[PDB]
RNA sequence: ACCUGGUCUUGACAUCCACGGAAGUUUUCAGAGAUGAGAAUGUGCCUUCGGGAACCGUGAGACAGGUGCUGCAUGGCUGUCG
RNA sequence: CUCAAAGGAGACUGCCAGUGAUAAACUGGAGGAAGGUGGGGAUGACGUCAAGUCAUCAUGGCCCUUACGACCAGGGCUACACACGUGCUACAAUGGCGCAUACAAAGAGAAGCGACCUCGCGAGAGCAAGCGGACCUCAUAAAGUGCGUCGUAGUCCGGAUUGGAGUCUGCAACUCGACUCCAUGAAGUCGGAAUCGCUAGUAAUCGUGGAUCAGAAUGCCACGGUGAAUACGUUCCCGGGCCUU
């Protein structure tokens, strides 16, 4: 992937883990059926303000080796390749080709 | 009673960590070990860069467990499950 | 005193105890019309006693868990029949010649990578 | 046809995991990318320093990595200074508590890696492919190696078109799991193109 | 749909301009690229231009264009017919 | 026998033979006919004329027949009027539904056209 | 197969009529593994033949059978522009097979309520030698007859 | 990774140097946003009270950057006969 | 006892008879859970196609460098006279619908799985246990079975399409989400020439789970339930191996 690729996922996850704490009280406020219907449309109008970078779901797992935005694995944080290629080497513990 | 969950990759690992525990805690009765069940998460993945979606590599990593129950615990014993160090690689839980 | 014998088929595993007794079968906590509706399960269930023509002399006490109704029958069938082979040793032959005592290996077989499931290939073109 | 990695397919058989510590989903993918990190730190680090396996385990909250060097004096330093600057280093990396033991290879022309490394280097160098090939062959056999196979592959002497030339004595058993095969590979870094290696050393069943 | 409960959306910087143009009279098309943002009553009689995403096409807001998105009135893909 | 200004079947369960009238379906049937409190399983031929007559009510409750059919076209009629993506879908005869066009489509656009 | 190490598999019998030839219909008729339906058509449908035959289920069904049963049969064989139907005599195993199919087929063909009924029609007309099933029979036997020179 | 329009030019992403600013934290206005113009609050850490380095800037210029081309220059990986 | 999972045992043509060149082997038989490769998988020789991938990555060369680099909003990748591939759902009664009621396997889970209870027709909402799990949660197996109904109709088949009204995720669902409710109720009555898969727990059919993932499967990967037909054979068609010409 290209180098402002991965940038820009370095950047989405700080923004996101910047207003992290900000985000969660005025969703919380919108969701809230007590809170006041004033209260509800000044947190909609808030939350947009806030950067779009903040949200979570701007952001996209890459593998961390080559930033690669498809085939991405949660458990190993590596697209399928690179995946592969540590496997191969006894790198990724436990893991091993497997028939039954 | 105190309660020792152990997790390994490896069974002969977790067997010789779970061997030591027993006699260190023998050195309090303890029950078993007792053999839980194994957990196997599997992965598929293409093996070529491009295309050929047929050609997959299967994965698979065995996360081995035991429990070992050591009832009426000396407190020289749970001192000495304390000191003992087990081998790294194998997950140690205790509980009381 | 209980004549014990566990039967496996498909994905069942069927534990039997059998006494003697006046052609009682107990089934999880229900009689055998109960628990199987299935006229061929029934049958299966008492094969082994009309081989041995000891289906009213005996009372046979049987759980069974996992798979479905024609697997747990089946399983039933190969615990009974081990059951009887450790009440009397001479039924073994008998059994034996019928196909009882054999356990049925077949499993179901898994899917493989490419196909649609174990066999069925992807229509090609 | 293509063939299955020659140490994946022994993984948990004959042949051990380079990487051996236990972790949760949480932070297996951190472990394996610290990993990667420290061993990419230790390969340009001790490049001149022959290391063929770096093994890494994580005992506790602390990570213990073990170096197999053929040469282990100019890893160690003088008076362990140059293992300690590794040390600090990748306790950084790492970010929690760091150990480096550091392991000699004996017989360094009967490890993969090695050979492989030595053939990259005489590419480089200029040295012909096929005499690096030949040399890596009889020096294994010469120490006891039960086979070897060795493997070179891109513009060989410059050449326009690419080709694969590949050497092989003594028993080389790739379908035999019991069998102790030290697989490993280079690349070579040209002036017309990488030029990929591949070694081979059979050392008997079991 | 948006849930009842989160209300009507509108973008903060489109709902400032019509307030803003309402108070001020009659005036110049607004430029939008919100075409997420609702109509609104208050925007009725006004003339909004949103980005179809080469041009901002004009709309003159009415009675029935509200409670519906102002990308609704500005098509993105244009399309006069096959062999035409 | 004779709804909303249209014979329903007489052969029928009442359940079934109500959703002959437009804007009717099996759930507005059975609501209706537990209003009428008569069961789903009677006949309309069986069903006396005064059991009629409180169908008749219950029916008028909803909107059904060209009363509906008057609603629906009023609303594709507005937003065809209005200019809307969805109106522009109904005049072209294309999904307004966001369904694929390079494939399928083929309720919308009818039969296959040869170039 | 070219190596032909074929070996025969086992029918557990029908539990009703413990009959091994009853049970080989019911897996004919069966369709996407539901033998218990199947089961439920075949023994509701020898009841009611066996009402209007007069007869044992069993006795009723080998009636139908004897009459739908093929002695021979055509296999094809080219030669040079041309092909040629060579009479070939059924072992008797196929025999029941091919009775039972054709029965079956007749019986799904048939314009009768249920599939029951439909069995039990084309039964009894086969009992009677009158269904499409020993049509078949019949086709398949004048075919055989026509080429009785190959 | 494409298009339309709005924008930046040692630069989104590195190393180096000089210079000024702890870093940051909370807010205002304009703008579609990028961004720009502001305000307010922190001002630490190390420290041979020489200092550093933490990280913000600003200014060069060596450079950065490219999912741009050639799979008919290649490695690696893959399909295929099987 | 079932089961869990470590360590062992067991199958060797070992035994027996016949055949065969005093052979290799083959055939049948016994015992045995399993018999001759017991079933499935992994495993892919030297090479072939300048086969695929410079867009995973790496890399020779070339090219751009106030732009072929970088940032942002909106749009597009979802277009629609049309042609093809792979699927899903059907065309019904071996079925549809209603009610009642059996029997699995495998797997996942902490910015997570989320019970119970209350509320809503429902999608869901509120409240709130437990569980980093053989413990808690996802989670209901479905086909089936019993009983009733429908009665061969474009239907009580089919569920496309469209209107209206909602829910949820998400800054945000206009382009362009999934889902729910009410209404609507298309084509389709078994498919030309042609063509595909499959030899047994297989095909067929029935549900279940997982990866990716905020949300977004009829795809993919995996799991059990039910469970066939047929193989005489090698003349033919096609492909492959070996010897010869
Ligand atoms: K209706
Ligand atoms: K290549
Ligand atoms: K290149
Ligand atoms: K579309
Ligand atoms: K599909
Ligand atoms: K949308
Ligand atoms: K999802
Ligand atoms: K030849
Ligand atoms: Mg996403
Ligand atoms: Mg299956
Ligand atoms: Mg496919
Ligand atoms: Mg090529
Ligand atoms: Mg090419
Ligand atoms: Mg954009
Ligand atoms: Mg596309
Ligand atoms: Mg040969």
């Amino acid at each position: 992937a290209k180098q402002s690729m991965k940038a820009r996922e370095v950047k989405r996850v700080a923004l996101a883990d910047k207003y992290f704490a900000k985000r969660a009280e005025l969703k919380a406020i919108i969701s809230d059926v007590n809170a006041s219907d004033e209260d509800r449309w000044n947190a909609v109008l808030k939350l947009q303000t806030l950067p779009r970078d903040s949200s979570p779901s701007r952001q996209r797992n890459r593998c961390r080796q080559t930033g690669r935005p498809h085939g991405f694995l949660r458990k190993f944080g590596l697209s399928r390749i690179k995946v592969r290629e540590a496997a191969m080497r006894g790198e990724i513990p436990g893991l091993k080709k497997a028939s039954w | 009673r105190i309660r020792i969950r152990l997790k390994a990759f490896d069974h002969r690992l977790i067997d010789q960590a779970t061997a030591e525990i027993v006699e260190t805690a023998k050195r309090a009765q303890v029950r078993g070990p007792i053999p839980l069940p194994t957990r196997k998460e599997r992965f598929t993945v293409l093996i070529s860069p491009h295309v050929n979606k047929d050609a997959r590599d299967q994965y698979e990593i065995r996360t081995h467990l035991r429990l070992v129950d050591i009832v009426e615990p000396t407190e020289k014993t749970v001192d000495a499950l304390m000191r003992l160090d087990l081998a790294a690689g194998v997950d140690v839980q205790i509980s009381l | 005193n209980q004549y014990y014998g566990t039967g496996r088929r498909k994905s069942s595993a069927a534990r039997v105890f059998i006494k003697p007794g006046n052609g009682k079968i107990v089934i999880n906590q229900r009689s055998l019309e109960q628990y199987f509706g299935r006229e061929t399960a029934r049958m299966v269930v008492r094969q082994p006693l009309e081989l041995v023509d000891m289906v009213e002399k005996l009372d046979l006490y049987i759980t069974v868990k996992g798979g479905g109704i024609s697997g747990q029958a089946g399983a039933i069938r190969h615990g009974i029949t081990r059951a009887l082979m450790e009440y009397d040793e001479s039924l073994r032959s008998e059994l034996r010649k019928a196909g009882f005592v054999t356990r049925d290996a077949r499993q179901v077989e898994r899917k493989k990578v490419g196909l649609r499931k174990a066999r069925r290939r992807p229509q090609f073109s | 046809g293509q063939k299955v990695h020659p140490n994946g397919i022994r993984l948990g058989i004959v042949k051990p995991w380079n990487s051996t510590w236990f972790a949760n989903t949480k932070e297996f993918a951190d472990n394996l990318d610290s990993d990667f990190k420290v061993r990419q730190y230790l390969t340009k680090e001790l490049a001149k320093a022959s290391v063929s396996r770096i093994v890494i385990e994580r005992p506790a909250k602390s990570i213990r990595v073990t170096i197999h060097t053929a040469r282990p004096g100019i890893v160690i330093g003088k008076k362990g200074e140059d293992v300690e600057k590794l040390r600090k280093v990748v306790a950084d990396i790492a970010g929690v508590p760091a150990q480096i033991n550091i392991a000699e290879v004996r017989k360094p022309e009967l490890d993969a890696k090695l050979v492989a490394d030595s053939i990259t280097s005489q590419l480089e160098r200029r040295v012909m492919f096929r005499r690096a090939m030949k040399r890596a062959v009889q020096n294994a056999m010469r120490l006891g190696a039960k086979g070897i196979k060795v493997e070179v592959s891109g513009r060989l002497g410059g050449a326009e078109i690419a080709r694969t030339e590949w050497y092989r004595e003594g028993r080389v058993p790739l379908h035999t799991l019991r069998a102790d095969i030290d697989y490993n590979t280079s690349e070579a870094h040209t002036t017309y193109g990488v030029i990929g290696v591949k070694v081979w050393i059979f050392k008997g069943e079991i | 749909p948006r849930s009842l409960k989160k209300g009507p959306f509108i973008d903060l910087h489109l709902l400032k301009k019509v307030e803003k143009a309402v108070e001020s009279g009659d005036k110049k098309p607004l430029r939008t690229w919100s075409r997420r943002s609702t109509i609104f009553p208050n925007m009725i009689g006004l003339t909004i231009a949103v980005h179809n995403g080469r041009q901002h096409v004009p709309v003159f807001v009415t009675d029935e264009m509200v409670g519906h998105k102002l990308g609704e009135f500005a098509p993105t893909r244009t399309y006069r017919g096959h062999a035409a | 026998a004779r709804i909303a200004g249209i014979n329903i079947p007489d052969h029928k369960h009442a359940v079934i033979a109500l959703t002959s009238i437009y804007g009717v379906g099996k759930t507005r049937s059975k609501a209706i006919l537990a209003a009428a409190g008569i069961a789903e399983d009677v006949k309309i031929s069986e069903l006396s004329e005064g059991q009629i007559d409180t169908l008749r009510d219950e029916v008028a409750k909803f909107v059904v027949e060209g009363d509906l059919r008057r609603e629906i076209s009023m609303s594709i009629k507005r937003l065809m009027d209005l200019g809307c993506y969805r109106g522009l879908r109904h005049r072209r005869g294309l999904p307004v539904r966001g369904q694929r066009t390079k494939t399928n489509a083929r309720t919308r656009k009818g039969p296959r056209k040869p170039i | 197969p070219r190596r032909r190490v074929i070996g025969q598999r086992k029918i557990l019998p029908d539990p009703k009529f413990g009959s091994e030839l009853l049970a080989k219909f019911v897996n004919i008729l069966m369709v996407d593994g539901k033998k218990s339906t199947a089961e439920s058509i075949v023994y509701s449908a020898l009841e009611t033949l066996a009402q209007r035959s007069g007869k044992s289920e069993l006795e009723a069904f080998e009636v139908a059978l004897e009459n739908v049963r093929p002695t021979v049969e055509v296999k094809s064989r080219r030669v040079g522009g041309s092909t040629y139907q060579v009479p070939v005599e059924v072992r008797p195993v196929r025999r029941n097979a091919l009775a039972m199919r054709w029965i079956v087929e007749a019986a799904r063909k048939r314009g009768d309520k249920s599939m029951a009924l439909r069995l039990a029609n084309e039964l009894s007309d086969a009992a009677e030698n009158k269904g499409t099933a020993v049509k078949k029979r019949e086709d398949v036997h004048r075919m055989a007859e026509a080429n009785k020179a190959f």
